[PDB]
């Protein structure tokens, strides 16, 4: 079985090279932020511009829902985090303690936490409700490409240009596991699977890999796409085939069979690097995002 | 920013 993704809808209205695409909780909607310093928010079926969020003083790298579609937070070279209630479009907090760029961000299951990773080379955790930090771990000796909460919240996974996969309690700030992996090259990404049995990592010599948690064992490799210089979103696809799709400096989007570990398909039409892919959480659906020299972001339907 | 490559 393969899929069958066909271009349904392109967004434009950045103007820069987008960062990352996001697709709420209740599937209703897109969220998008950009170098432009701007969130944008889209009909995730109609592909219709909602509105601009704005109020970053430089470009946001990452944006990321709370769990009932009513939250945003993104990530800024400003140096800050800032939490958007969606429906108004206000600031409702400016997390600040980061002493570089916030790179990456993401809610907990629950949302009354938020984690951020900086090219200050630490991971912090933040109270929603008040704005506070609650934690600063120091978590790796490079920039902090990706962090991620499991499908409970109890646990954070981060990757760094160290080369390192670092497990973390959550209520402790301790460091459970370290994924180490031969020579080291620069980890851009990581993210639990739904489940949160594995964990699936990007390392910038073209490859993905599939890590049992538990284990300590990479299960899954994933090659054939170009991933050298920038830190690419990746995903698990489950509403219909069990899929791993990514973005590639090749201007595609990839599709491989999990299990298999084929390329199932590639997606065409972006004029510069895929920075960003989002799978819908019901639907076959794929969001896709480009760099400059594009500025827009795709939608695609499947029929499995 | 990420849009910046490494």
């Amino acid at each position: 079985v393969k899929p069958n993704y066909a271009l349904k809808f392109t967004l434009a209205g950045h103007t820069k090279a987008v960062s990352s695409v996001k697709f709420s909780p209740n599937g209703e909607w897109l969220a998008s932020s950009s170098a432009d310093k701007l969130i944008k928010i889209w009909g995730a079926y109609d592909g219709k511009f909602e509105k601009t969020i704005s109020g970053h003083k430089l470009g946001i790298s990452d944006v990321a829902w709370s769990s009932d579609s009513n939250l945003l937070v993104s990530a800024s070279d400003d140096k800050t985090l800032k939490i958007w209630d969606v429906s108004s479009g206000k600031c409702l907090k400016t997390l600040k303690g980061h002493s570089n760029y916030v790179f990456c961000c993401n809610f907990n299951p629950q949302s009354n936490l938020i984690v951020s990773g900086s090219f200050d080379e630490s991971v912090r955790i933040w109270d929603v409700k008040t704005g506070k930090c609650l934690k600063t771990l120091p978590a790796h000796s490079d920039p902090v490409s990706a962090v991620h909460f499991n499908r409970d919240g109890s646990l954070i996974v981060s990757s760094s240009y160290d080369g390192l996969c670092r497990i973390w309690d959550t209520a402790s700030g301790q460091c459970l596991k370290t994924l180490i992996d031969d020579d080291n090259p620069p980890v851009s990404f990581v993210k639990f699977s739904p489940n949160g049995k594995y964990i699936l990592a990007a390392t910038l010599d073209n490859t993905l890999k599939l890590w049992d948690y538990s284990k300590g064992k990479c299960l899954k490799t994933y090659t054939g796409h170009k991933n050298e210089k920038y830190c690419i979103f990746a995903n698990f696809s489950v509403t219909g085939g069990k899929w791993i799709v990514s973005g590639s400096e090749d201007n595609l989007v990839y599709i491989w069979n999990l299990q298999t570990k084929e390329i199932v398909q590639k997606l065409q039409g972006h004029t510069d690097v895929v920075i960003s892919t989002a799978c819908h959480p019901t639907e076959n659906i794929i969001a896709s995002a480009a760099l400059e020299n594009d500025k827009t972001i795709k939608l695609w339907k499947s029929d499995c | 920013m990420r849009t910046e490559p490494r």
